[PDB]
């Protein structure tokens, strides 16, 4: 009950529900503050290399139009909800379409152009893992 | 007016509001 | 609500109760259950499933840095940095993360009487 | 004349006689407007908001205020006197005899890795120190 | 009065207007028409001052082996930076107390923006 309650209130916090967070090399979840950047909510763990692991919280059907994996390759893993991801290779003109549900993961190589859109009328949460 | 852990958070928030847009 | 129950069915699956979650096969090595996503570099994103109070032998981050994120439960992590003589002890709950630098020796133990699941991220 | 007035209003702000820091785009740029003073453990600290946190800042000391000896943990330090006078005691990782230094405005002392140092305001006025990590 | 009056004479000295490394040990030398004074540090030339004449310019240079911070001691400066991979130059105006961080690899130039002597402190990390 304790572990299931702590897991549930972390999810609701990441989804923007609750108002209460989950109370050196350790970056704990209660230290996760969400910042709005270009209209999308981002919360990153404190790591030696900054912003290497974080969460992207999307509003209903909110989309972030394509950007390029410039200096770091990234992995997108769905923490909650549903996402539509479009990927564009270096010289390729045709974009490939992917649907990601909770637990699904997509690897974005360096230089690949990618876009993310929340697929549902609820908040969906994505974990971004850069290397 | 602040604690050392409190300054760490205030500096942390101010750092993020300025530099996060360059790490996304 | 449909999305809540879908996430819960993923967690219970991980607790033992495009790379999709359905392509996650759990293989037991040295008594610990491992499930990794299919990535370009092998085994760089996966899950470690621990039995109640299960222990993971000390290992060294040799050719890689490491990140440990708790998917479920609680863990005891001991780290020994290079050159350092004293072990550092941390307890991690769900959502907590610890970074393991290259060369540091670390050990992991499930801290509670329930199955606990950890996400291992090699960057 | 214009630059003299801007220079004095920055100094007075660092010395604590001002209602607002010198008010100022590029993220590489940390303007004087980012010098907000926070009182921590009884001492006033102002840091520029920079890419690595807390690498350049100012320490405002009250009359004859002293900060007890501390150790240079993960980064080497440079202390350069912005205004006033300071007495600095330095103790390296070895030897029992501490070194005593007097720094007036413009003077700088280098504090190496691991060295333990203490700072005391030497006068009955506010003194300001610039810390460079 | 003594301390305020002492600080003013340091500024005038830096402006060209008439392990402790003190300010009296700051000797200025001119390289390519620009006046430089550096503190004696373990690593040479890690902390110093650049004195600029009215509208004087400093040729574009690269932070090669070292990251750099430029802090304006007096006056106003125009700094142009060219980032890694970037084609567009970034222009910044720095007044007294303002600082700019120049990363490794960045190419930068400095010009005194006004008709008076301007002084900047160069801080090497």
């Amino acid at each position: 009950d304790e572990q299931e309650e702590a897991s549930t209130k972390l999810m609701q916090w990441l989804r923007g529900v609750g108002d209460a967070p989950p109370s050196a090399s350790v970056s704990s979840a209660n230290e996760l503050i969400f910042y709005q950047v270009d209209g999308i909510d981002y919360a990153f763990y404190n790591t030696k290399e900054k912003a290497m692991l974080g969460y992207m919280r999307f509003k209903p059907y909110q989309k972030r139009s394509m950007k390029q994996a410039k200096v770091h390759p990234l992995k997108l893993l769905v923490q909650f909800g549903e996402f539509n991801v479009e990927t564009l290779a270096v010289g390729e003109e045709k974009e490939v379409h992917s649907v990601l549900r909770v637990g699904d993961m997509i690897e974005i190589d360096r230089g690949t152009r990618y876009s993310i859109q929340n697929a549902i009328d609820k908040v969906s949460v994505l974990m971004c893992i850069r290397s | 007016t602040l604690t050392e852990q409190g300054l760490g958070k205030i500096i942390g928030e101010r750092w993020a509001r300025k530099y996060l847009k360059y790490h996304i």
